[PDB]
């Protein structure tokens, strides 16, 4: 990889507007925490994904983190720091902070319209400055970036705060938790991404970061932008060589719709690149419910393999997210470690796949039925042992070299022969 | 690579990019970039790795340089050498004595990292069925070696690599180890690292898992039955690793084989070694479509 | 214009030509003698039995495509055109049999086969490559509309093999050649999917590259997909009646369309049930002997819900390709498992092979007999 | 056909580049030389047919076809007669 030149010196030192913290003394679901933190450090204050760590286990620590973000949904952090009833008297400066948006909003809300109406382009220009201000001011405030960034979008400042208030409205519709407004800010993030920018990797890697945010939790089809956040600068997986590779999940809904909503081809690429080389080996070295998945598999494991991924498929359902691929992952990861046996073997005893994969034999004996209708287990079964065989040994391979041996040079002699 | 973990060492080659820095800074800089290269394959080794001993060992025993990337090669050691006053320059510069290396153990780095390697699969090869033969490799390293009619006991380097490539050979694990691991002791070479215990442990295995297949590979038209019971007691390998090896040897050689892993029976027939002269014909006959092919491609 | 009159040049032309043959065919072995000896060229003569009967098999239903209903040409065609051609004393030689392909050429266009049995009857002459081709083309339709395709499968991998050996050297099909190729591949392909699991009689014919393509189009409607068979009726659905052409494209005319709404309201009908024949046997017979529970197991698989599961596996047994039983004391769905075999195609090519060897052998003696 | 290729490699692979190399240079200058123009064409190492190893190649080879025929019919004189007198 080629900018890991300008990550060799400087080594993930990202650069956000909401710093570091991440909701101190924890007692359960350890792993996804630094995950969860070193993703807040890029995502700029989530907004459900800080009380996602709290529905695993109640802590009175989510407090201190969005009531300093006063900007988002004013009333709510009022609500939030009364919610612990903490006497943190100075909640004087939110109704201060809104006062001068609403003077602002209002103030140019005549503006607004002057902005659409005339369409005059310094009067809509001049609205934008002050509305360039004003959803730097507040963002959150998301429609009035709706309203603002549907129009001829570009601000007076087309870089630092076009960016910031265009990955703020990804924030902040997000923050309202909408998604359509977010799928705006999607293609207004996922093309200023690919302009970019001066591209400083702390600038880049965040802005890498910033496209794994709202696609980490899927809400439309992410299933396809899986291809978005896989098959993007020059296809690593993590987006950060840059030891740390904190983008850390990915392979899991990349893993989806390969098994899900594609065929396991196609799986091939997936367990070369995108599991082995540096950056998923360092995410296999961070959560042991991802390497479950891929180290007995990559073992071909018959019994370990399928068992370890199905208690750690205990724990992938613990992906507390707005997932929307969570049992897709769990299931497919059976269907294809059952695909990982019965691909080279010999046979299998249907009783032994009813207890190993936690089935009834009839869910066992029926499921080889749906396999050779699937055509993806190719074989006959036993009506009556409950053994299905899988004798696939071919003999005597000849035939082919030999048919392209004679469908080229006998053929391709027949051309000389025009002379 | 060495005092820290060499993921690392891995990871800043790949970093920094110093493929083309090297040229225009200061080429005994180069000699570094040549020591470093060499020490990235000291930690391919050190962590046991042999693709890494052989690929870091790729800008550098690809060549006979590695004398004089230490700056100790003779001046009519071949007929380019010259002069004594460039080799006053490059040896007032270099290089001291705790600064040179042991190219011995570098050799052996080189060779027996391949030799785990190249047998099993050439075994493929020497099994009439060979379509990769790699020219300019340790196969070629090997000749250098190999034909040597008179050749009594391991005493040289490559003497005990050649000892150990036949043990590796007869698929027998327990003898590559009387070749190398003894011999290295003999010749100092495994009384080079502290790491040395594991890398030797790590290619204990290397050894035990590779002539299993060259087990597998050279008898393999009989074999139509193989264990998995008698091969994790023979070859002194547990079933994790023999279900990754027998897998590995289904999946990944393509051999035609059933396996029933709970009954632990590998269950093969490869039909025939009679027919493998008429594969030995589709090596002969394949090429008589290509260069004719190729002989209207060229003449339009 | 440039088209219409061009039409009528040819038609006054080919129906001229359908009058000299006429009446030089049936006493007269002297204009015959006289084209035996002093044109040494046999092909010229025997050309013009393809050349203006092909351009013959467009202008008529060129002309028939805006002539619909109350249609002149194939009467035209037919009758005065082929007939006269076809029911004479031989041409002895490459004409005799051509006058009947000229004939078959239109009877294949009109859906009214049964003569099959008459046409190959009556050709008692030597059976040449270059007409024998268009034998196993012509006559391959017939068993293809006889709905016995294991008796089809194996006609139409003649003709789409080409090692059939023909050379001919005077442009001789004429002017359309791959149109052929690509006819017998959709012809080939409609017998790929229509039997399979039984063939297996895919590969000699159609290479690898198609056997990949359209054998997984095989999979996809025996496995449901209903795209296979609208590709492999729409690519196919001009090829049972093509003119060779049609004339030209327009809107205004309601003419064009009606010829072109027969041609696909006929062949739908038909392939339309094989599509849901294909779908019946799709499953494979993985073991002859059946339990009730895993007769249920199939009753489930044939189909379900509810309600008729027995009745509708009963209509999907008796569809020529299940022949199966039930023991009704012992609960015991006793049926079949036919299966095929594969090995068999090395006999074919081994004097193939031979051939390779003697017909490399042969071209380039011959350009040694240029440099002797 | 390591010699058909090599061959290939000269007859046609060299005058591909050989011509690119003529034609490039407008085939001469008018007022002098035609210096490169009489450089280029040097003629490659085979340039025609390499017909001395060719024809006891083309002798060989077709020793080894009746090495085949030999090899053909002895297997089937046996493949007879081993399926003929088991076959009681």
């Amino acid at each position: 990889y080629d900018l890991t030149t300008r990550i060799a010196h400087f080594l993930d030192r990202h650069l956000v507007f909401p710093l570091l913290e991440f909701l101190s003394v924890k007692e359960i679901y350890n792993e996804k925490e630094l995950l969860q933190g070193k993703l807040d450090l890029l995502s700029d204050t989530n907004m459900v994904d800080f009380a996602m760590d709290v529905y695993k286990n109640l802590y009175s620590d989510d407090i201190p983190h969005a009531l300093r973000e006063k900007r988002t949904t004013v009333v709510a952090q009022l609500k939030q720091l009364q919610a612990e009833t903490e006497p943190i008297v100075k909640m004087f400066e939110d109704p201060e902070t809104t006062r001068q948006m609403q003077s602002t909003r209002d103030g140019r809300m005549l503006f607004d319209y002057l902005a659409d109406k005339h369409g005059f382009r310094q009067e809509y220009l001049d609205t934008l400055y002050r509305y360039a201000k004003f959803q730097y001011e507040c963002g959150n405030y998301s429609g009035a970036a709706e309203y603002l960034y549907f129009f001829r979008v570009l601000v007076p400042a087309t870089d630092r705060n076009a960016l910031s208030s265009l990955w703020g409205k990804l924030a902040s519709e997000i923050l309202m938790q909408n998604w359509d407004a977010a799928m705006e800010d999607l293609t207004r993030l996922k093309e200023t991404i690919d302009n970019n920018s001066v591209s400083s990797p702390l600038q880049s890697l965040q802005q890498r970061t910033w496209l794994i945010h709202w696609s980490l939790f899927v809400f439309f089809n992410h299933p396809k932008g899986r291809d978005n956040i896989i098959d993007l600068f020059l296809y690593q997986p993590q987006y950060l060589n840059a030891i740390q590779t904190m983008c850390p999940h990915i392979l899991r809904y990349l893993t989806t719709a390969v098994i899900t909503n594609k065929d396991v081809r196609k799986r091939r690429q997936v367990l070369k690149d995108l599991v082995k080389v540096i950056q998923q080996e360092s995410y296999t070295y961070k959560d042991p419910i991802t390497e479950f998945v891929e180290c007995l598999y990559v073992n071909f494991d018959f019994d370990g393999a399928q068992k370890k991924l199905r208690e750690c498929e205990s724990v992938l359902v613990n992906d507390f997210f707005l997932v929307a691929c969570l049992e897709d992952f769990i299931e497919n990861a059976r269907l294809f470690i059952f695909e990982t046996f019965c691909r080279i073997h010999q046979c299998i005893s249907i009783n032994m796949l009813a207890d190993k994969l936690n089935m009834t034999p009839e869910e066992a004996e029926r499921w080889i039925v749906n396999l050779i209708r699937n055509a993806r287990l190719d074989a006959k079964i036993d009506s009556k042992l409950g053994h299905v065989v899988m004798g696939n040994n071919a003999v005597s391979p000849y035939q082919q070299v030999i048919e392209k041996t004679k469908s080229l040079s006998f053929r391709s002699q027949m051309l000389a022969m025009n002379i | 690579y060495l005092h820290s973990r060499w993921y690392q060492a891995r990871d800043l080659m790949l970093m920094s990019h110093l493929q083309d820095n090297i040229q225009h800074a200061d080429p005994p800089v180069q000699i570094l970039y040549n020591r470093t290269m060499v020490q990235l394959g000291i930690c391919a080794f050190r962590q046991g790795l042999t693709k890494d001993a052989h690929n870091a060992l790729l800008d550098i025993q690809s060549s006979g340089r590695a004398k004089e990337l230490l700056g100790q090669g003779l001046l009519l050691r071949s007929l380019q050498e010259r002069n004594q006053e460039q080799e006053k320059v490059e040896r007032r510069r270099q290089v001291p004595f705790h600064l040179h290396i042991n190219l011995e153990l570098l050799e052996c780095v080189y060779l027996v990292s391949a030799m785990l390697l190249e047998i099993p699969y050439m075994a493929a090869h020497e099994s009439d069925a060979r379509r990769r033969m790699i020219s300019k490799q340790f196969h070629h390293q090997l000749r250098v070696g190999e034909r040597q009619p008179l050749l009594g006991p391991p005493e040289s380097m490559r003497e005990h690599v050649v000892a150990a490539s036949k043990a590796m050979k007869m698929g027998d694990w327990k003898t590559c180890h009387s070749f190398i691991i003894n011999e290295k002791m003999n010749g100092k070479v495994w009384d080079l690292f502290p790491e040395a215990d594991k890398v030797r442990t790590m290619l204990v295995r290397k050894i035990q898992e590779e002539s299993l297949r060259t087990y597998l590979f050279t008898y393999s038209s009989v074999y139509d039955s193989i264990s998995m019971e008698t091969l994790s007691d023979m070859f002194e390998l547990d079933l994790p690793t023999v279900h990754s090896i027998i897998s590995k040897m289904i999946i990944n050689e393509e051999l035609m084989a059933s396996l029933d892993q709970p009954t632990q029976t590998v269950v093969m027939h490869r039909t025939e070694p009679t027919a493998q002269q008429n594969l030995a014909l589709q090596l002969a006959e394949k090429l008589g479509s290509l260069v004719e092919n190729n002989e209207r491609v060229f003449d339009h | 214009q440039w088209l219409w009159d061009i039409i009528d040049e040819f038609i006054y032309q080919f129906q001229s030509f359908s009058q000299y043959r006429c009446k030089t065919a049936k006493k007269s072995e002297e204009e015959i003698d006289f084209l035996r000896s002093n044109p040494k060229i046999w092909n010229v003569h025997s050309v013009l039995n393809v050349l203006h009967s092909l351009v013959d098999k467009s202008n008529i239903n060129r002309q028939l495509e805006v002539y619909t209903s109350g249609g002149d040409p194939e009467s035209v065609a037919g009758e005065y055109g082929r007939h006269s051609l076809y029911k004479m004393l031989g041409y002895f030689s490459l004409v005799g049999l051509l006058r009947l392909h000229s004939l078959l050429g239109d009877y294949y266009q009109a859906i009214k086969v049964l003569e099959n049995i008459e046409l190959n009857k009556k050709s008692m002459y030597s059976r040449v490559p270059e007409c024998q081709v268009t034998t196993y083309y012509y006559v391959g339709f017939a068993y293809l509309m006889m709905r016995r395709y294991q008796d089809a499968i194996r006609v139409f991998a003649n003709i789409l093999l080409y090692i059939q050996r023909t050379k001919s050297m005077f442009q001789r099909t004429t002017y359309k050649y791959e149109m052929i190729n690509k006819q017998n591949e959709q012809m080939h392909a409609l017998l790929a999917i229509a039997l399979t699991m039984y063939p297996m009689r895919i590969d000699e014919s159609i290479h690898l590259q198609l056997r990949e393509k359209y054998g997984d189009k095989m999979l996809r409607m025996q496995k449901g997909d209903p795209q296979v068979y609208e590709e492999l009726f729409s690519y196919s659905c001009p090829k049972f009646l093509s003119p060779v052409v049609p004339n030209y494209d327009s809107v205004h005319p309601n003419y064009h369309k009606e010829p072109f709404l027969q041609q696909l309201k006929v062949f739908s009908d038909e392939v339309q049930q094989q599509a849901q024949l294909s779908t019946i046997r799709s499953f494979l017979k993985l073991y002859t002997t059946m339990p009730v529970a895993k007769l249920a197991g199939f009753l489930d698989l044939t189909e379900q819900e509810f309600r008729i599961q027995l009745l509708v596996f009963k209509h999907k047994m008796k569809n020529l390709v299940w022949t199966s039983g039930i023991s009704a004391l012992d609960g015991e769905f006793q049926s079949a498992s036919e299966v095929d075999f594969y090995i068999d195609k090395d006999m074919i090519h081994i004097a193939d092979t031979k051939v390779a060897r003697r017909y490399g052998d042969f071209f380039i003696r011959q350009i040694h007999k240029f440099e002797e | 056909r390591n010699t058909s290729k090599q061959q290939q490699q000269k007859h046609q692979y060299q005058q591909r580049r050989q011509q690119e190399n003529m034609q490039r240079q407008s085939r001469g200058e008018p007022p002098l030389p035609e210096e490169d123009l009489s450089k280029l064409f040097k003629p490659p190492q085979p340039p025609a047919r390499m017909d001395s190893l060719l024809i006891a190649g083309q002798i060989n080879t077709y020793c080894q076809n009746i090495k085949e025929f030999t090899a053909q019919n002895l297997g089937k004189l046996f493949m007879a007669q081993a399926l003929q007198e088991y076959n009681n």
